[PDB]
RNA sequence: AAGUCUGGGCUAAGUGGUAAAGGAUGUGGCGCCGCGAAGACAGCCAGGAGGUUGGCUUAGAAGCAGCCAUCCUUUAAAGAG
C-alpha cells in the first residue's frame, strides 16, 4: 500500500537535491510538443531534469515530510514540477516560460517555485527570468 | 517456518457436535502420550494449507503447555471433500520419520520443446531429527528430456538427514 | 478473386449452380485453372476472354522494369 | 456513487412546493407536478432541494436516485426547458411546418403530417432539421421518438430520420 | 535499420529468429550502426542508441557477439 | 433475437438484463440479443 | 475406447450405487481434478467424449489422467423382444462412479486452461461435477 | 369441528399448488482475495508518442492478411498494438 511509495522516495530523493525546484502544469501538449519542453529543459541546465511529473498527492507529502516550505503555490490541477535545481536553472525559466508561452494556447504555465529556499510566487516567477 | 495453532481438549463431546460447531475433532500422540483434542476448523485450515505434513505446527494448549508436533494424518469426508479428523504427532528429541518438500532448482530441456514435466514426488520420505528439520531439498534439473528422470539416490541430502525410501525410487 | 487484383462485375444464377463475372488481370490468372478446382472440389469452371489493356499500379509498373 | 443524495440546485427563480407524494415545480417556462413515492422525503433548503430515504433497503435506494432525477428534470424543465433535434437524411426527404404542424416528406406515397401534443413545440429551421421542444422532458423524448419512428434510419443507406448525434452505422449492400 | 544488411552476411534475415543465426555483429559493430542513424532517433546516447539496434538484431535473426 | 435455455454474454460488450420476469442479453451487436426460453 | 483386454466373466449382475467412493477421493497426479457429485455408471463412450474434449482444448499440449476405468459390462436385449429366454447381450462397458471420486486430472497447463477444459469435459458427463485443485489435503493422503 | 394464536426468519413466484441437464446483476445471508483519503471503482478533460512501412512476404498488407520476431527509446505513461 503501495508502489506509490517507491515513487514517494523518487521525488523525495531527487527533491533532496535542490532548493529551487519550480512547478508547472505540463499536460495540454501532444507528443511532439512533449519532447519539446523535455529536451529543452534538458538543454537549459545539467543532468536530465525538465520536470519529473508525479502525483500532486505524493509531491505534497514530499514537500511536507522534508520541511521544504510545503510549496503551497497550487497543487491542484495537472502538476509536473520543473526540478530547476536538479539541472542548473536560473534565467532558464525564461528558456521554459517563453517556449511554452509561444507554441499553442498558453503552453506550460507555472504556479509554484522556491527561491533558493524561500517561496517565489505566481507571475513573480515568469517575471523572474524575463 | 514454524506455525502456531490453538488446540483444546475434549472428552465426551460428540464429533458430530464438535464438527457442527466449526471445530475439527482430532488427536495428539507419541510414544509417551495420547490425548483427544479439537481445533477450530477455519483456524486450522489457514495453517495446514501452509504447513501440510511438512513443517512443524505447535499447539497452544489451554493448560499453557506447548507441544511441537507434526501433522501425521488427515481424514477426509469423501463425499464433501473436507477434513473430518486430524492426527497430531507430538515431536520429542528422538528421530522421526517425515516428509520433506522437493524444490526443483532448475528449468527443463524436455519442456520448452514440446513437453510436460510430471514430477511424481512433491517431497520425499526421510528419517531425521526434529532439531534438524529442513525446509527445502534442492534438486538439480538442467537436463531432462521426454522422458529421462532421476531416482532420489541422486539427492543432495543435507547434514542430519537419511533417506527413508529405496533409492531406486523415481522422482 | 479480389486476391488476384480483380474487380467483380456481377453474379447471376445458372444451372443452379451460380455464375460470377470479374475483370481479372491475366498476369494473376495462372494458378486459377487448378486453384478453382481446389475450392469448388472440381465442380466449378471458367472461360476467360481478353477485354482491354490498362495501366498497372506503379508498384509493378516500376518493378517489372527489370 | 450517488444520485439520491445529490443536492439539486434550484435557480432564482423557480419555486418548488412540496405536498404528500407530489412536488409542484413552477418556473418562467410553465409548471409541472412531479409524482413521488410517499416513502421519500423531499426537502426544501436554500436554493436547493434534497431528497432523503428512510432505509438502506433495495426498494428505497432505487426510489431515491429515481426521485432526485425526477425532480431535477422538472427543475431544469421550467427554466432552461428541453429540446431534441432530428436530422432528416436522404435525397427526397424534407420537413416543413404547416402552421403548428409538422409535415414530413419521407418517401411514402402520401406525406406524413404530425400534430404536436399540448406542451410541445416543433421548429423547422431548415428543411432537414426538426426540433422538438418543451418543459416536460419525457414528453419531449417521446414526441421526438414517435417522429423518428415514421421513417427509422436505414441499415444500408444514410436515409431516414436521425437523432442529432446519432451515429450512422451501415452495412454493405451486395 | 537499412544499414544492418550490409554488415552481418545477409540479404534477408533468418526466417525464424532466435535459435537460428544466419550472421553476426559485435558490441562495437552495433555501436557503429548506432552512429550513422544517431541523428535520427530520440535518445542522444550510445549505450541507449545501440540497444535499439541490439533489438533490431533479433528482429531478423542475427546474434550480437559479446 | 436468439431464444434459448442458455443465454450468455457472447462478447465483452454484451449485457445481461432482466425485464418483466425474463432474462435477456442485450448488445451493440444485434446478433447477440438473446431472450431466455 | 476402454475395455478389459480380457474378463474372467462375460456378463455381470447390475449391483448397486450406494455410498461415497471407496477410494480415488483425492488428487494424485495432476494439479487439477474433476470430481463426481452423484453416483452413475459412466460409459466408455462418455469417458472418451470427455477425454477428447480436453485434448482439443489443449491443442495436444498438457497431460491428462483418467482415473476411472470401464470394467463393468453393460447388457441389453435386442429391440422388441419379450422378457425371459436369458440375460441380454453385452453392448458395452461402464465404470461405476460414486460421489467424491476424482474422474480426470490435468497437469502442465495454465489455470485458465485446466478450468475451461474441465468445465467442458463435465458437460459430456451425465452427472454433476465440481472442479478441484491439489491441496495440502491431497498430499497428506 | 378447533388459533384469522404467540415469537424469530425467509419468499413476491400465487412460488406454495408437476419435472432435468443447463442458464441468469432475482433475493437475503455467509466466507475469502484484490484496490482505496499516499484519493480506488463509475463517468468526463489530457496524453497513448519515437527507431518504424519492424523484418520476410504479396501486386499493396505501413500496430491490425499471413507466417515470424516482440527488443529499446524519451517517458508520469503508451502493446513493434
Ligand atoms: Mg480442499
Ligand atoms: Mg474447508
Ligand atoms: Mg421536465
Ligand atoms: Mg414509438
Ligand atoms: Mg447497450
Ligand atoms: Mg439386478
Ligand atoms: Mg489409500
Ligand atoms: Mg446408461
Ligand atoms: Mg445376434
Ligand atoms: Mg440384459
Ligand atoms: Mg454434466
Ligand atoms: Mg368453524
Ligand atoms: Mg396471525
Ligand atoms: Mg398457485
Ligand atoms: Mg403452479
Ligand atoms: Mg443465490
Ligand atoms: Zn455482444
Amino acid at each position: 500500500k503501495r508502489n506509490v511509495e517507491l515513487l514517494a522516495t523518487l521525488k523525495e530523493n531527487l527533491e533532496r537535491a535542490q532548493g529551487s525546484f519550480f512547478l508547472v502544469n505540463y499536460q495540454g501538449l501532444p507528443a511532439k510538443e512533449t519532447h519539446a519542453l523535455r529536451q529543452a529543459l534538458k538543454q537549459n541546465g545539467a543532468r536530465l531534469f525538465v520536470a519529473k511529473n508525479t502525483l500532486i498527492r505524493l509531491a505534497l507529502k514530499e514537500l511536507g515530510l522534508p520541511e521544504l516550505d510545503g510549496l503551497q503555490g497550487p497543487s491542484a490541477v495537472v502538476f509536473y514540477e520543473d526540478p530547476v535545481a536538479a539541472a542548473k536553472t536560473l534565467v532558464q525559466f525564461a528558456k521554459s516560460n517563453p517556449k511554452g508561452i509561444p507554441q499553442v494556447k498558453s503552453g506550460l504555465l507555472q504556479g509554484q517555485i522556491l527561491t533558493a529556499k524561500d517561496v517565489e510566487a505566481l507571475a513573480e516567477l515568469p517575471t523572474m527570468d524575463e | 517456518m514454524e506455525y502456531r495453532l490453538k488446540a483444546y481438549y475434549r472428552e465426551g463431546e460428540k464429533p458430530s457436535a464438535l464438527r457442527r460447531a466449526g471445530k475439527l475433532p482430532g488427536v495428539m500422540y507419541n510414544r509417551h502420550l495420547n490425548r483427544k483434542v479439537y481445533v477450530d476448523l477455519v483456524e486450522f485450515d489457514k495453517v495446514f494449507r501452509q504447513a501440510s505434513i511438512h513443517h512443524v505446527i505447535v499447539l497452544e494448549l489451554p493448560d499453557g503447555q506447548s507441544l511441537p508436533t507434526l501433522v501425521r494424518q488427515v481424514n477426509l469426508d469423501k463425499r464433501r471433500r473436507r477434513p473430518e479428523h486430524v492426527d497430531f504427532f507430538v515431536l520429542s528429541d528422538e528421530p522421526v520419520e517425515m516428509y520433506v518438500p522437493l524444490r526443483f532448482v532448475g528449468t527443463p530441456a524436455g519442456v520448452r520443446a514440446g513437453g510436460v514435466l510430471q514430477e511424481i514426488h512433491r517431497d520425499i520420505l526421510v528419517k531425521v531429527s526434529p532439531r534438524n528439520i529442513p525446509e527445502f531439498i534442492e534438486v538439480d534439473v538442467s537436463g531432462l528430456e521426454i522422458g529421462d528422470s532421476l531416482h532420489a539416490s541422486d539427492l543432495k541430502l543435507p547434514p542430519g538427514v537419511e533417506l527413508a525410501v529405496s533409492p531406486e525410487e523415481t522422482i | 478473386l479480389n486476391a488476384r487484383r480483380g474487380q467483380i462485375l456481377g453474379m447471376e444464377p445458372r444451372g443452379n449452380a451460380q455464375v460470377i463475372r470479374a475483370f481479372v488481370p491475366l498476369a494473376e490468372m495462372f494458378g486459377y485453372a487448378t486453384d478453382l478446382r481446389s475450392k469448388t472440389q472440381g465442380r466449378g469452371s471458367f472461360v476467360m476472354f481478353f477485354d482491354h489493356y490498362q495501366e498497372v499500379p506503379k508498384q509493378v509498373q516500376e518493378k517489372l522494369i527489370k | 456513487s450517488r444520485i439520491g443524495r445529490l443536492p439539486i440546485p434550484v435557480p432564482k427563480g423557480v419555486s418548488v412546493e412540496v405536498a404528500p407524494g407530489r412536488v409542484k415545480v413552477k418556473g418562467p417556462k410553465g409548471e409541472l407536478e412531479v409524482p413521488v413515492s410517499p416513502e421519500m422525503r423531499v426537502v426544501v433548503e436554500e436554493g436547493v432541494v434534497r431528497v432523503e430515504r428512510p432505509s438502506d433497503e433495495r426498494r428505497h435506494k432505487s426510489l431515491h436516485g429515481l426521485t432526485r432525477t425526477l425532480i431535477a428534470n422538472a427543475v431544469k424543465g421550467v427554466s432552461e426547458g428541453y429540446s431534441k433535434e432530428l436530422l432528416i437524411k436522404g435525397i427526397g426527404y424534407r420537413a416543413r411546418l404547416v402552421g403548428r404542424a409538422l409535415e414530413l416528406t419521407v418517401g411514402f406515397s402520401h406525406p406524413v403530417v404530425v400534430e404536436p401534443p399540448e406542451g410541445i413545440t416543433f421548429e423547422v429551421p431548415e428543411p432537414t432539421r426538426v426540433r422538438v421542444s418543451g418543459i416536460d422532458k419525457q414528453k419531449v423524448g417521446q414526441v421526438a421518438a414517435n417522429i423518428r419512428a415514421i421513417r427509422k434510419p436505414s441499415a444500408y443507406h444514410e436515409k431516414g430520420i436521425y437523432y442529432a448525434g446519432e451515429p450512422v452505422r451501415l452495412k454493405p449492400g451486395k | 535499420s537499412y544499414l544492418i544488411r550490409k554488415a552481418a552476411g545477409l540479404e534477408k534475415g533468418a526466417h525464424k529468429p532466435g535459435r537460428e543465426k544466419v550472421g553476426r555483429i559485435t558490441w562495437e559493430q552495433v555501436l557503429e550502426i548506432a552512429k550513422q542513424k544517431m541523428p535520427d532517433l530520440n535518445t542522444t546516447d550510445l549505450e541507449a542508441a545501440a540497444r535499439m539496434i541490439a533489438g533490431s538484431a533479433r528482429s531478423m535473426g542475427v546474434e550480437v557477439v559479446g | 433475437m436468439k431464444v434459448r435455455a442458455s443465454v450468455k454474454r457472447i462478447c465483452d460488450k454484451c449485457k445481461v438484463i432482466r425485464r418483466h420476469g425474463r432474462v435477456y442479453v442485450i448488445c451493440e451487436n444485434p446478433k447477440h440479443k438473446q431472450r431466455q426460453g | 475406447m476402454l475395455m478389459p483386454r480380457r474378463m474372467k466373466y462375460r456378463k455381470q449382475q447390475r449391483g448397486r450405487l450406494k455410498g461415497a467412493t471407496k477410494g480415488g477421493d483425492y488428487v494424485a497426479f495432476g494439479d487439477y481434478g474433476l470430481v463426481a457429485l452423484e453416483p452413475a455408471w459412466i460409459t466408455a463412450q462418455q469417458i472418451e467424449a470427455a477425454r477428447v474434449a480436453m485434448v482439443r482444448h489443449f491443442r495436444r499440449g498438457g497431460k491428462i489422467f483418467i482415473r476411472i476405468f470401464p470394467d463393468k459390462p453393460y447388457t441389453k436385449k435386442p429391440l422388441e423382444v419379450r422378457m425371459g429366454k436369458g440375460k441380454g447381450n453385452v453392448e458395452g462397458y461402464v465404470a461405476v462412479v460414486k460421489p467424491g471420486r476424482v474422474m480426470f486430472e490435468v497437469a502442465g497447463v495454465t489455470e485458465e486452461q485446466a478450468m475451461e477444459a474441465l468445465r467442458i469435459a463435465g458437460h459430456k458427463l451425465p452427472i454433476k461435477t465440481k472442479i478441484v485443485r491439489r491441496d495440502a489435503y491431497d498430499e497428506a493422503q
